[PDB]
């Protein structure tokens, strides 16, 4: 009966839409930061998170969202999701300052799974960052 | 001491413990309530994992405290 | 041994440890530098995440090594 979830995350996203409370990122973070979570809500949840805080941002959010990216093992099953992870983690930034540069460095700090595909996508498109 | 334990979803649990109670003990009360085994638990508070052996007094965990229950998992 | 610790946020801390230093020992040195509780310190290297216990000589961490430190969610 996997479907009621979509109805939940949906409502919430519209619930604290315009409020920026504390219970939001309070439970949302873990859902996609705790330690390895079903890509069912993990991705979705994350999306909503950025959806609201799409404007402003913070480090805690990133440092966390990152912790998950690592706890994301293809142990679950085969499915396309790089579309979401990229999107969020993407819009998540917009400023300037070798910011995204450091991020990519992390993805490399660890192993080197299929994520490599992303290393190119982002690594390619980005502001000037030569010498 | 009446403490609350919020699950990584919504459902909450009210455990009647004390300040001299050990985390491990709490996890036990949770296993008897729900059915999840200790080895498969992880209490988090203020964004920090609560090591076992310690007591609810070390973390100053007072009453009506909402402990963030989670399920730890290995990695690589 | 002089090693550098690059934090995801944006900073580079330099510590004077030794190949015979245990990860836990390093985390402690950092806590004294800034104030980030050990438990809340994820160190990563060319390999992966360093566990609490082993030494810097196990991961072959030489000098001038940049360890990617990440904060495990806020922590009161």
């Amino acid at each position: 009966d996997t479907k009621i979830s979509s109805a939940a995350i949906l409502g919430l996203g519209i619930a604290f839409a315009g409020s920026k409370n504390d219970e939001v990122l309070g439970l949302l973070l873990p859902i996609a930061a705790s330690t390895d979570l079903p890509i069912e809500t993990a991705a979705m949840a994350s999306l909503a998170l950025a959806h609201v805080f799409v404007g402003t941002c913070n480090g805690d959010i990133t440092t966390s969202i990152m912790d998950n990216f690592l706890e994301r093992t293809a142990i679950e099953l085969k499915t396309d999701w790089v579309r979401f992870l990229a999107l969020a983690l993407g819009i998540l930034y917009m400023g300037q300052g070798e910011q995204v540069d450091d991020v990519l460095e992390t993805i490399s700090a660890i192993e080197h799974p299929m994520t490599s595909a992303i290393e190119v996508l982002v690594g390619s498109c980005a502001y000037t960052g030569t010498g | 001491m009446q403490i609350f334990v919020k699950t990584l979803t919504g459902k909450t649990i009210t455990l009647e413990v004390e300040p001299s109670d050990t985390i491990e003990n709490v996890k036990a009360k949770i296993q008897d309530k729900e059915g999840i085994p200790p080895d498969q638990q992880r209490l988090i508070f203020a964004g920090k994992q609560l090591e076992d052996g310690r007591t609810l007094s070390d973390y100053n965990i007072q009453k009506e405290s909402t402990l963030h229950l989670v399920l730890r998992l290995r990695g690589g």
